[PDB]
RNA sequence: GCCCGGAUAGCUCAGUCGGUAGAGCAGGGGAUUGAAAAUCCCCGUGUCCUUGGUUCGAUUCCGAGUCCGGGCACCA
RNA sequence: CGGGGGGAACCUGGGGAACUGAAACAUCUCAGUACCCAGAGGAGAGGAAAGAGAAAUCGACUCCCUGAGUAGCGGCGAGCG
RNA sequence: CGUAGGGAAACCGAGUCCGAACAGGGCGCGUCCGCGGCCGUGGACCCGAAACCGGG
RNA sequence: CUGGUGUUGGCUCUUGGUCGCGCCUGCGUAGGAUAGGUGGGAGCCUGUGAACCCCCGCCUCCGGGUGGGGGGGAGGCGCCGGUGAAAUACCACCCUGGCGCGGCUGGGGGCCUAACCCUCGGAUGGGGGGACAGCGCUUGGCGGGCAGUUUGACUGGGGCGG
RNA sequence: GGGGCCUGACUGCGAGGCCUGCAAGCCGAGCAGGGGCGAAAGCCGGGCCUAGUGAACCGGUGGUCCCGUGUGGAAGGGCCA
C-alpha cells in the first residue's frame, strides 16, 4: 500500500513462521552465489540463536553466552567425528579451518565476529540476529523472518536481507520478492 | 493514374542495388551495384456508392477512402438528383 | 471502425449503440444496408440530440401523470345513479364515469386508461386504478335518486 | 569472422529426462552341409574425445580446451 | 461570362539522355545539361519564418559583391562544392 | 594577401611537436597595377573518324 | 516466382506460441509407500461434517496415485521412530512435464456474400467466381529476353607456348 | 658444438653515412628510461651475411593528453599499437 505492511498478518497461534522468498539468475555466468552467514540485521530478534560453534578447550565460558546456548572444544572435534545418527557456527581463530575433523560424518557456517580472545566482548550486538540460505538448484532465496509481537520491528529486511543482493554478479535482475508463510503470502518491493 | 481525392500521382524514384557489410557492423561499407529509374504508384482503388439516386464510383488512393464517406455525409444537406450520375460527382466536389 | 446502430443485430444490436467493427463490414454491409451509420461527431452529437430530447421529453408525460395523480388520488366522484334496492337499473361504463367526473370537477379523463372489466351494474363502494407506468387509483361513490 | 551439429567397441551408430553402456556388422570358435553364402549357438573389445564443476555418485547437466562435420556471411 | 492558337530569347513546372572525363570501366562525371511536354508573362520564380544558428544574435523574397574553391562531399579516385 | 610558428587536435608561442626528460631530433623571418614565359579549367594549335544519345 | 502488408468482409471447425491465473506433475538403492529441489516447521484437519464401504473420472513405472458423487459419524496426521544424500503434517517461493479456462498475437480446414472480377434478352437487379484473383507498397529469388561493359603485357609479325 | 643465468625478438631518440628519378631498401656510434649476463673491461634495439615480401585507400581490434555541431553527455571521429 503506502508501505510494505508487516502488521497485515491480521492463521493459527504463535507466529514466528513467516518468511521471505524470491528468485534470480540460474548458475549466473558460471559459479553461483553465497548469502551472509547469519545476516546481522537491524534487530537481534531476541532469538534463541543456537550457535553450535567450533571453539577450543578455552572458549567454553563466553563463546556460549554471546547470544547463544552450547559450545564445546576438542571434545566435539575428534569424539563426535564417528556419529551418523546422534552428533549458526563460529570459526576457529587465525586460520584453523573446520574441514580437518568437522566435515567427516553442505551445512551452515561463515564465521563469528573478531576479537582475538572473547566473543561476548566489550561491544557485542551483531552476534545474535537473522538467518541465511545459499544456492538452490532452481531458485534460491528462502530465509527465516521475525516474531509475533512487532509493529515496526518486523520491517527490517528492506535494505538489509533484501539487500543481501550484493553477491549476484550478472544474469538478469536478482529480485522476485514474495514474503509470508504458514498461513498466507504477500509480496513486496525492496 | 491519379487520386480523384488526394491528387496523389505516380512519382519517380530510384532502385538502388547494393552489396556489402554495412559500415555499422563488420564494415568496409556498402557499394552501390546499380541505380535505375522506376515509379511508385498510389494505391488506387474503386469506390461505388449510392448517393441521391444514381451510382457513382471514385478512383481513389486507399489512404483516402474514408475521405469519401465524409463527403457522402456532407452531401446529405443538398438539393440534387435529375438523371446525373457524373454530374453528381462533379457537384460532390 | 466507429458506428452507431439502427436495426438491432446479433453481437451488436439495440438501436443507437455505438460499437466498433471492421471497416470492410461497415462499408460493404452495414452502411449500404442502412443497418448502421458512421459514428461521426456530426452524427454522434445528433444522437445525443435524439436522446436528450425524447428521454427528457418523456419525463413530461411521467411527471405530468403525477401532477394529475395529485388531484384525483384523494378526491371523490359520487354518482347519483337511479337504482333500486342494492342493484341498479342501468350500468355505469366509463363514458359515464369519465364524463361525470368532467362535469363534476372539470377534469378530462380517458375512458380507456382505467382499470375496468364490467360496467358496475350494482350499488355500493368501488375504487378503480388508472394508467400508465406508475398508476393513479381514483375513488368513486355510488348512490340513488 | 559468426551461429549451428557432432565425438561412445576394429567399423557405422543407439540411450538414465543425474543411478544399465548397448544394437548392427566385421572379427574368432561350434552345429548344418556335395559346397560358398544365408542360416542357428557361444565368447573379446569401454579414458562414453578433455580437464574442471553441480550432486550422494555420473555415461546424458553446466564452464570448457579439442578435432572433424556442415551453415551464413566478408574480403581493403 | 471564360478557354482554345501564336510569340526571338528569357522564366517556372512535368519528364529526361549520350558521347565525354575517370588516360579501360560499373559507383561517380558530362548534368538535371541537351532535348520532349505543359504552363506564365512582360517578365517568370520566390516572398513575410513551425526561418537561420550560437550571437544579451538576426528578422519576408529576390539580384549583385564578399564569405570560398572555404565548410564539406568523394571507387576520399576523377572530380563536386 | 602580408605582418608567426608548431601541433591531428585541446593547445602553446619565437617557439612548438614526439617524449618522463634541464636527451636528442623535426619543422620553425610584402602588396597593388602593366608586360612577358609557362601551367590548370574551358574547344584550348587547325582539319579528320568508325561510332553513342535525344527528338523528328 | 514468392513472403509480408493494403484494397479485405461475415460465420464456424481446428489447432500453435506465449504470458495471466487455477489444478496436477515426480516411483535409481534403502525406506511404512510413487520422497522434484531449498527454507520454514510443532502444530494442524474435522458440525466452513474426519474413520470405514460401494458407484465413478484420470494418471501409471500395473504399484498404486488422485478427483467427483452416496452413505456415515467423532475420529484422523506429524513430531517420535527409523532409513536415506535429502522425511514426512502444514505453508512458502520455486514448471521437471501436462491439462483447464483467460487475455495477446500465429497458422491451417470448411461455409457464406456484400467488396473486388466475368457474365446476362441493358441490371438500384439476375447468374458464376470470390476475399482468393487483379492492382498499390515492400521481401527474397529465377532471369543473354535485353543493356552497359571488361576480356593485361613482354613477344626477332600475331596467336600458340613460355 | 656444449652448459648457466636470462628475454635487448627492449621503450624514448639518433650524430653520421650507404644506396638512390621518386618512394622505398640498408648500416649506424652515442644519450635517457628501465633491464639481462659478467668480478670486471664490456656486450645485448633478434638470428654468420645477402631471399622468406606488398604503397595508399577501405575496414577490424586494444589502448588514449585530443575533437564532440547552443550546453552536459552520448553517436562518430583523431592519436598510439
Amino acid at each position: 500500500k503506502v508501505y510494505t505492511i508487516d502488521e497485515a498478518a491480521r492463521t493459527a497461534k504463535f507466529d514466528e513462521t513467516v518468511e521471505v522468498h524470491a528468485k534470480l539468475g540460474i548458475d549466473p555466468r558460471r559459479s553461483d552465489q553465497n548469502v551472509r552467514g547469519t545476516v546481522s540485521l537491524p534487530h537481534g530478534l531476541g532469538k534463541q540463536v543456537r550457535v553450535l560453534a567450533i571453539a577450543k578447550g578455552e572458549k567454553i565460558k563466553e563463546a556460549e553466552e554471546a547470544g547463544a546456548d552450547y559450545v564445546g572444544g576438542e571434545e566435539i572435534i575428534q569424539a563426535a567425528a564417528a556419529a551418523a545418527a546422534a552428533a549458526a557456527a563460529a570459526a576457529a581463530a587465525a586460520a584453523a579451518a573446520a574441514a580437518a575433523a568437522a566435515a567427516a560424518a553442505a551445512a551452515a557456517a561463515a564465521a563469528a565476529a573478531a576479537a582475538a580472545a572473547a566473543a561476548a566482548a566489550a561491544a557485542a550486538a551483531a552476534a545474535a540476529a537473522a538467518a541465511a540460505a545459499a544456492a538452490a538448484a532452481a531458485a534460491a532465496a528462502a530465509a527465516a523472518a521475525a516474531a509475533a509481537a512487532a509493529a515496526a520491528a518486523a520491517a527490517a529486511a528492506a535494505a538489509a536481507a533484501a539487500a543481501a543482493a550484493a553477491a549476484a554478479a550478472a544474469a538478469a535482475a536478482a529480485a522476485a520478492a514474495a514474503a509470508a508463510a504458514a498461513a498466507a503470502a504477500a509480496a513486496a518491493a525492496a | 493514374k491519379v487520386c480523384e481525392i488526394s491528387g496523389k500521382r505516380p512519382i519517380v524514384a530510384n532502385s538502388i542495388q547494393r552489396r556489402g557489410k554495412a559500415k555499422r557492423e563488420g564494415g568496409v561499407g556498402k557499394k552501390t551495384t546499380g541505380i535505375s529509374k522506376r515509379r511508385q504508384y498510389p494505391n488506387l482503388q474503386k469506390v461505388r456508392v449510392r448517393v441521391a439516386g444514381q451510382e457513382i464510383t471514385f478512383r481513389v488512393a486507399a489512404s483516402h477512402i474514408p475521405k469519401v464517406y465524409e463527403l457522402v455525409e456532407r452531401a446529405k444537406g443538398l438539393r440534387l438528383e435529375g438523371l446525373s450520375p457524373k454530374e453528381i460527382k462533379k457537384e460532390l466536389l | 471502425m466507429k458506428v452507431i446502430l439502427l436495426e438491432p443485430l446479433e453481437n451488436l444490436g439495440d438501436v443507437g449503440q455505438v460499437v466498433d467493427v471492421k471497416p470492410g463490414y461497415a462499408r460493404n454491409y452495414l452502411l449500404p444496408r442502412g443497418l448502421a451509420v458512421l459514428a461521426t461527431e456530426s452524427n454522434l452529437k445528433a444522437l445525443e440530440a435524439r436522446i436528450r430530447a425524447q428521454a427528457k421529453r418523456l419525463a413530461e408525460r411521467k411527471a405530468e401523470a403525477e401532477r394529475l395523480k395529485e388531484i384525483l388520488e384523494n378526491l371523490t366522484l359520487t354518482i347519483p345513479v337511479r337504482a333500486g334496492e342494492t342493484k341498479i337499473y342501468g350500468s355505469v361504463t366509463a363514458k359515464d364515469i369519465a364524463e361525470a367526473l368532467s362535469r363534476q370537477h372539470g377534469v378530462t379523463i380517458d375512458p380507456k386508461r382505467l382499470a375496468l372489466e364490467k360496467p358496475i351494474k350494482e350499488l355500493g363502494e368501488y375504487v378503480l386504478t388508472y394508467k400508465p407506468h406508475p398508476e393513479v387509483p381514483i375513488q368513486l361513490k355510488v348512490s340513488v335518486v
